[PDB]
C-alpha cells in the first residue's frame, strides 16, 4: 500500500480500479 | 426546440412538459420510495427495535 494515496491502495490496484468503467435510473 | 412538447428519456419515461399557458419547460421526478427493514435482538431478551 501507498501511504501517499488518501485511499491507502497499491499502484497496480489504482489501475485495476482505473482500468474498470461501469441508466441508473428510473426507480 | 419552439415545436416540442414532450420529452423522453433513454427508456421511454416522461421527465419534461411544456406548460400550456405560461410556455415554461418544467421536470418531472416521482415521488420517494424505498423498502423498511426492521433490526430487533431476540424476542425474549427486549421489545425495543
Amino acid at each position: 500500500p501507498d501511504p501517499s494515496k488518501p485511499s491507502k491502495r497499491s499502484p497496480i490496484e489504482d489501475l485495476l480500479f482505473n482500468k474498470v468503467t461501469l441508466c441508473a435510473q428510473k426507480f | 426546440l419552439p415545436f416540442q412538447q414532450f420529452g423522453r428519456d433513454i427508456v421511454d419515461t416522461t421527465d419534461a412538459v411544456r406548460d400550456p399557458q405560461t410556455l415554461e419547460i418544467l421536470d418531472i421526478t416521482p415521488c420517494s420510495f424505498g423498502g423498511v427493514s426492521v433490526i430487533t435482538p431476540g424476542t425474549n431478551t427486549s421489545n425495543q427495535v
